[PDB]
């Protein structure tokens, strides 16, 4: 064992040294004069009531009207946020969730938390109610995340270090990913759903391959644990956001870190993450009560979404780009635009 | 430990066989995307709310 | 100025919120506790007592004097608890439960109380403490075998305070060890307060005729004090 | 969801008489409830509806006054009792569910009436330009009676198209216009102008039956007076 | 003018702060909140409606207004300014299930009980007042009432022996649920005091009980008694008397929603 650790040095600052080398401008420096994006309001549209508790996730459907919201009461809602009806409400077996997702074939949803189970419930039945298809038990750690791959397929990420891949027919796991050193917080899918990226709470965030089980590579560049993570709409790079009042921009290709959204002025810790749908916009949702706009490629705070009044847990834009919805710690889900 | 520990770097090693294109060209890369993308989004250029469906 | 769709369909959104109304009335009427600590100690004796009287989370409902208390005990899960630990930020109360038979892992149960009571997302939230086992403890020291000193080197030197309360039946030696733990545990909890928490150490055993009647005494002065904070009267 | 209709029989010309509609298989308290009538020898029309919780009730401005629509759902069934009948309320009664949200799929199942046959202003007209076309396997066949713009501000058209096999209750195939029910294969493409309307079809040998029309934009329901295609 | 004035302002401005800022935030619409809110539109109404007519009355020692706005005048003056009493009343038995049973005081109050306090106190104390200036009842013997009261001309509500004890009885029950209510909570905040080892229990209450005794009850009191020994008390002594309940309306807003932080840190939140 002594023998391995002298080389592995030696590699990992090898590849440091070639990570160095790689690098020759920053992209502040590139994207120095092109444009700004000024100063941008954003008003409140709808206001969702309804929430006993607070809500943790919540999930735009692809038809960019409906959305679905988990609360810690253990109640999944569907809501309409053109009329502001509320399609559907959900009683949960467990009370305790903490991330909920919207299939894209929009027949499929998903919730899971402190119980170790993923659940699915199918929308669209002949029967007049939503009720439970498959329940995934396979890991030993809370649910921090999960994404729909397609009306069979999901990625689940756990407090237990393994994320694994699923099916939902047979009800076994197909491929498990145990890369991490310690729990798994966030994972976003690709546009081609061929090679999603996870963070964890060692503050690294590694890109996967879904076809294998392997571990495509490896990013670290923040300190404190990472709890968001988002994918750029382009497929090649994502942005992140730890526990250290910072966001950075990562590429898949050159593998490097290009700016980092933070400001002298936060201590609050990310919350969640994302992107507009031409990238122009980052949204952040922050621990001090409110959310932000940052400028992707100036990296300079451009708007404030004031309106909250708890810690906002949830952020996301419509496939479309119609809206922006938030969730917060107050129980109420508020559609900007 | 006699194998857990040549795992890592397995795969450590065989993730430091890949290919590094220069940081310039991803910044030419997204600021392309940024351009052609740029007069779609209802984010940044705000729409009339004659076809805006949030409104009243 | 409604289709005679969207009549029907916001119809049936008022018959839902009718029915999460309906559901606001329960959620407000219970109480949510939280069960922690350590292996050795008798959580499951405890939880055993009152439900007769890897799924990761077990839950137990018990109901005196007519109001409904619910308590959570985190099942498999792993050591760490920084990140699902914020998530019980709306309890009424946490409920420690410590092991005072062997003199090892006392010093581990500081360790693991320190954290709990010092953590940013658990502030305003108050320890119902228990100290288990205590017949289990009189048999050691009065056999007196295994001693306290070698482990804590202040016993000898530490007094039993007026303020002890022992009943009849038990040696001076006895309560001079039992209260030296208890006062233990206290000796960190006073120092970080600040007037938003409060501890309140029992001494249970393993099976005990009455346990939630401690619980029920504590969580209504818990937030009897919350309430008196509250309107500018504390 | 199986849903049977009880009651019929020889009645005298002004008893009463109790029609019920037994729920079974899928959660009846969530679904509004409507009836339709068919003549023995003409068309389908609307008699009533009740929403579900009994928030509110319609009725056909026919026979208002003398039907009244009722619920049960721990017993999951419902009642129609009617009053003072005459000769014109002679014919077979529908119980149709349907369900009002977002994307829901109304008047989907019918079921059919076991021996229901009984004994003696400003609306829209869905008056449908033919009653019988000459039809054979291979070629399409296709046929726009609207008074008023079937087009409401939302954006949605309500125009639902059903169909009759022959000797049995109806089928929903295509809601608003546009919308391909489920569990029916591929029968219409999508085609409407606001006020004309068609159902384009390969002609299969089932197809056989009558092929009619509804409205649904105002509270009035109005159906088609009845196209048929034979072999 | 001058000091009758600055009251009316007092009574409006600084009440529709409360009115406006509970209906607009959503993080303010506790059960508990709504009663505040009810509290205030009745005072805002003393403060739009039967104020501005009463300063000219006060100051002109006459009731221009014709005899028909008189007949009125009254009537509602008693209606809801003694609505505003009731609202305290119940919010004395809030604080009292919140501290004495804290159990289940979110089981308790609900809305559903909040929406029935505002219509007891809307109410009741309407009906009873209208029965009173409208029917007759307010006065059995007649003859006196006129000679002092309608000859020189004014308005002044003179109530007759029998019926104004029932007028002091509205004020004693709206009262001693307040104090028999305050007294126990006093001694639970002294106790909970010490077994932490008082001193703000004991100000809070203070200033609850004195602002709400040093207004009423000294106007009550001499209203009470002068339908026993003659009528010594004269009518210029009794403008101070009737604008000292005026003044206990301006202040309410004031010792509830203003005096604890939870209203003012969600206000502060303008900008
Ligand atoms: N400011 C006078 C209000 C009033 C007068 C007499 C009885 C009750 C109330």
């Amino acid at each position: 064992l002594d023998q391995l650790r002298q080389e592995a040095e030696q590699l990992k600052n090898q590849i440091r040294d070639a990570r160095k080398a790689c690098a020759d401008a920053t992209l502040s420096q590139i994207t120095n004069n092109i444009d700004p994006v000024g100063r941008i309001q954003m008003r409140t549209r709808r206001t969702l009531r309804g929430h006993l508790a607070k809500i943790y996730a919540m999930h735009w459907g692809t038809d960019s009207r409906l959305l679905v919201s988990a609360s810690q009461d253990g109640k999944l809602i569907i809501w309409d946020s053109y009329t502001t009806n509320k399609v559907h409400a959900i009683p949960l077996r467990s009370s305790w969730v903490m991330t909920c997702a919207y299939a894209p074939s929009g027949n499929y949803v998903a919730c899971g938390g402190l119980d170790n189970i993923c659940s699915i419930y199918n929308l669209k039945t002949r029967e007049g109610n939503v009720r439970v298809s498959r329940e995934l038990a396979g890991h030993t750690g809370y649910l921090s995340c999960c994404r729909f791959l397609d009306d069979n397929q999901i990625v689940t990420s756990s407090g237990d270090t393994t994320c694994a891949l699923w099916d939902i027919e047979t009800g076994q796991q197909t491929t498990t990913f145990t890369g991490h050193t310690g729990d798994v917080m966030s994972l976003s899918l690709a546009p081609d759903t061929r090679l999603f990226v996870s963070g964890a709470c060692d503050a690294s965030a590694k890109l996967w391959d879904v076809r294998e089980g392997m571990c495509r590579q490896t990013f670290t560049g923040h300190e404190s644990d990472i709890n968001a993570i988002c994918f750029f709409p382009n497929g090649n790079a994502f942005a992140t956001g730890s526990d250290d009042a910072t966001c950075r921009l990562f590429d898949l290709r050159a593998d490097q870190e290009l700016m980092t959204y933070s400001h002298d002025n936060i201590i609050c810790g990310i919350t969640s993450v994302s992107f507009s749908k031409s990238g122009r916009l980052l949204l952040a949702g922050y621990d001090d009560f409110n959310c932000n706009v940052w400028d992707a490629l100036k990296a300079d705070r451009a708007g404030v979404l004031a309106g909250h009044d708890n810690r906002v847990s949830c952020l996301g834009v419509t496939d479309d780009g119609m809206a922006v919805a938030t969730g917060s710690w107050d129980s109420f889900l508020k559609i900007w635009n | 430990s006699i194998a857990q520990a040549r795992k890592l770097v397995e795969q450590l090693k065989m993730e430091a066989n890949i290919d590094r294109i220069k940081v310039s060209k991803a910044a030419a890369d997204l600021m392309a995307y940024c351009e052609a993308h740029a007069k779609e989004d209802p984010l940044l250029t705000p729409v009339p709310a004659s076809e805006n469906p949030f409104r009243e | 100025t409604l289709s005679a769709e969207d009549k029907a369909a916001v119809e049936r959104s008022k018959m839902i919120e009718k029915q999460l109304q309906k559901d606001k009335q329960v959620y407000r009427a219970t109480h949510r506790l939280l069960l922690l600590g350590a292996d050795n100690s008798g959580k499951s004796t405890i939880v055993k007592q009152m439900r007769i009287y890897t799924s990761g989370i077990f839950e137990t409902k018990f109901q005196v004097d007519k109001v409904n208390f619910h308590m959570f005990d985190v099942g498999a899960q792993r050591d760490e608890r920084r990140k699902w630990i914020q998530c019980f930020n709306d309890v009424t109360a946490i409920i420690f439960v410590v092991d005072s038979s062997d003199y090892n892992r006392l010093q581990e149960a500081l360790n693991d109380f320190k954290s709990i009571w010092n953590n940013r997302w658990l502030r305003t939230i108050s320890v119902i403490l228990f100290l288990n086992k205590q017949d289990l403890l009189a048999e050691k020291v009065l056999a007196g075998k295994s001693k306290i000193e070698d482990y804590f080197p202040e016993f000898a030197r530490y007094t039993t305070p007026e303020d002890a309360t022992p009943e009849p039946g038990e040696d001076p030696r006895v309560t001079r060890a039992k209260y030296f733990i208890r006062d233990e545990f206290l000796r960190i909890s006073t120092a970080s307060g600040d007037g938003r928490h409060y501890c309140y150490p029992h001494f249970t055993c393993s099976v005990d005729t009455e346990n939630a009647r401690r619980i029920f005494n504590d969580c209504r002065d818990i937030i009897q004090r919350m309430h008196l904070r509250q309107y500018e009267l504390l | 969801v199986q849903l049977v209709e009880s009651g019929g029989g020889l009645v005298q010309p002004g008893g009463s008489r109790k029609l019920s509609c037994s729920a079974s298989g899928f959660a009846f308290s969530s679904f509004g409830m409507h009836w339709v009538r068919q003549a023995p020898e003409k068309g389908l029309e609307w008699v009533a509806y009740i929403s579900s919780g009994s928030g509110t009730i319609y009725y056909a401005d026919t026979v208002k006054g003398r039907f009244t629509i009722s619920r049960d759902d721990p017993k999951n069934t419902l009642f129609l009792q009617m009053t003072s009948l005459r000769s014109e309320d002679t014919a077979m009664y529908y119980c149709v569910r349907s369900i009002y949200y977002y994307g829901s799929s109304p008047f989907d199942f019918w079921g059919q009436g076991t021996t229901l046959t009984v004994s003696a202003s400003a609306d829209i007209v869905m008056t449908q330009a033919t009653s019988s076309v000459p039809v054979t396997p291979g070629e399409s066949v296709s046929i726009c009676r609207s008074s008023k713009s079937l087009l409401h501000s939302n954006g949605n058209t309500y125009l639902y198209w059903f169909l009759q096999r022959p000797g049995q209750s109806p089928q929903l195939l295509i809601y608003r216009m546009s919308n391909l029910a489920s569990g029916v294969p591929d029968r219409f493409s999508g085609s409407g102008s606001g006020t004309a309307f068609t159902l384009t079809i390969r002609l299969e040998a089932e197809d056989v039956g009558v092929y009619y029309c509804m409205q649904h934009l105002e509270y009035p329901l109005t159906f088609g007076a009845g196209t048929k295609l034979e072999l | 003018y001058g000091v009758l004035g600055l009251g009316a302002l007092l009574a409006v401005f600084g009440n529709l702060l409360v009115i406006i800022a509970i209906l607009h935030f959503k993080q303010l619409h506790t059960p508990t909140n709504f009663l505040v809110a009810s509290l205030a539109c009745a005072d805002f109404l003393v403060g739009v409606t039967v104020m501005p007519f009463s300063t000219v009355r006060s100051v002109e020692s006459c009731w221009y207004f014709g005899e028909s706005y008189c007949k009125f005048h009254t009537c509602f003056d008693t209606s809801f300014c003694f609505a505003s009493l009731f609202h305290l009343c119940c919010i004395s038995i809030d604080r009292y299930i919140a501290v004495t049973d804290p159990l289940t005081y979110p089981t308790k109050f609900t809305v559903s009980v909040s929406g029935l306090c505002i219509a007891l106190s809307w109410f009741f104390s309407v009906t009873y007042s209208f029965s009173i200036f409208y029917t007759g009842a307010n006065e059995e013997g007649i003859e006196e009432l006129v000679v002092a009261l309608t000859c020189v001309g004014g308005c002044q509500a003179p109530l007759n022996q029998n019926w104004v004890l029932l007028c002091f009885l509205l004020f004693f029950l709206p009262t001693v649920v307040m104090v028999f209510l305050y007294g126990r909570i006093f001694l639970v905040a002294k106790y909970q005091a010490r077994k932490i080892e008082e001193r703000k229990a004991a100000k809070t209450l203070g200033i609850a009980m004195a602002a709400f005794l040093v207004s009423w009850l000294p106007y009550i009191i001499d209203a009470v008694i002068d339908a026993y020994m003659n009528f010594i008390t004269p009518a210029y002594v009794y403008e101070i008397l009737v604008w000292c309940v005026y003044y206990n309306s301006a202040m309410n807003p004031l010792i509830y929603a203003f005096f604890y932080p939870w209203f003012r840190k969600a206000i502060k939140l303008i900008v």
